[PDB]
């Protein structure tokens, strides 16, 4: 049988600055 | 070689759902950053800024994943296996709570101590039919010594401590202190 | 510089008077 | 540079009264 | 420049229990 | 026997910090 | 059969809020 | 005649710079020389030999200027001075750090998003604020990738990325945001 799926990928940088 | 730096954001006290960021620099370039709990098999990977520079992004914290972390580098050129000295561990707390203080007279004014077993704490102290909290002051050691004038001083308090900045943990409130008259 | 961010929640309260 | 924090918030309304 | 002025004041807390009898 | 599949693609980051004034 | 490669990283986050009127 | 010969590459033929990647030129009939194409120079390079037909070669840590258009040709001695194969399909390799960010739209009660850009075979990623994990995500073949969204629970705001369906993962940048009301 086709092993387990893998572990999710990490969390990406944080979004850019907000509006003014 | 020499030890990396390991820190916390926004705090290393936070209430479970938050959003904590570890960032480990290192005090000479490196390749990878290795973050290393102690029960774990392998460590798990930083993601790299720059060289001196990695993050370990932990998405929407729980109390188990608080515990011990440390930061070790590497160059693929120190060989495999080998990482740097580990960096001093950050010690993250995740909970929604904090454990209560006491509130006790200690050994004509009177002080109150307010004492928990955690640093770095704001201690406050309300009397009963005052809104308003009475005093506060941040603390590194884990406990504050409130002082009152003899003259106003008898009624009903009680206090807690909490953490200097949001996301705020606060202890549960203290049992209720009378100083009679 | 900004104004503060705003405080904490303040404790729960005293307990309640003994009733009958 | 931002103003501190505002002060820690009041304490809780007094209880409910106790039962019998 | 000047520090900005104090944040606003933390909401009240969760009335206390019940009393004693 | 044959791997698993890739996991899932990680989390979109931390949102921003807050704008200028 | 042993386990999938790990996902990939997210993306950059959401932007932040705005900055004081 | 003289049959191409095939092209491969690993671990990818989308990687970041840094990357080690082997080439692999098979032919169908056996051969002594295995000669790598790049427009630039005029002169050939060589391949490894295995084989008579198989041979490789290395392309040490990859830089982005180390990506293009290769073929592969194969020859032997008999053939007489200066005869190649018919070359080899082009094989595109394409060193990047980051891949062009795609644009996000809802097509012209359910609501479908389509997250495009330009390159062939990725996975693509839909994202939607406030929620953490990846909405949905589906390999393509096409530059794009059509989501669909319950219309009862479809207003809020979304972004998506693409990226390479295997280690060592090449990621896009993610698309502006899009607000459905
Ligand atoms: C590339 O290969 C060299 C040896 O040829 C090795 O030292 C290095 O670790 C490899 N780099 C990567 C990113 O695999
Ligand atoms: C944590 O970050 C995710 C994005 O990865 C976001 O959806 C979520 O709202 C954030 N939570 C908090 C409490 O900031
Ligand atoms: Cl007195
Ligand atoms: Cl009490
Ligand atoms: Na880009
Ligand atoms: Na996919």
């Amino acid at each position: 049988p086709p092993g387990p799926p893998g572990p999710p990928g990490p969390a990406g940088f944080p979004g850019p600055p907000g509006p003014p | 070689h020499p030890k990396p730096w390991l820190g916390a954001q926004p705090a290393t006290v936070v209430t479970p759902g938050v959003n904590v960021t570890l960032r480990c620099r290192a005090p000479q370039p490196a390749w990878r950053f290795g973050l290393f709990k102690p029960g774990e098999i392998a460590p798990l990977l930083f993601r790299d800024v720059s060289s001196e520079l990695a993050e370990f992004f932990l998405e929407e914290v729980t109390p188990a994943q608080g515990g011990s972390y440390r930061c070790c580098y590497r160059r693929p050129d120190w060989g495999p296996g080998v990482w740097s000295q580990p960096s001093d561990v950050l010690e993250l707390l995740v909970t929604e709570e904090l454990p209560r203080p006491s509130l006790v007279a200690l050994p004509a004014n009177v002080s109150l101590r307010c004492a928990g077993r955690l640093r770095n704490m704001s201690f406050v102290l309300y009397r009963e039919g005052v809104a308003a909290p009475l005093q506060y002051r941040h603390s590194a050691q884990p406990w504050a010594d409130f002082t009152l004038l003899g003259a106003r001083a008898p009624g009903t308090y009680s206090c807690y401590y909490h953490t200097p900045s949001a996301p705020y943990v606060l202890s549960q409130r203290s049992e209720v202190l009378v100083i009679a008259a």
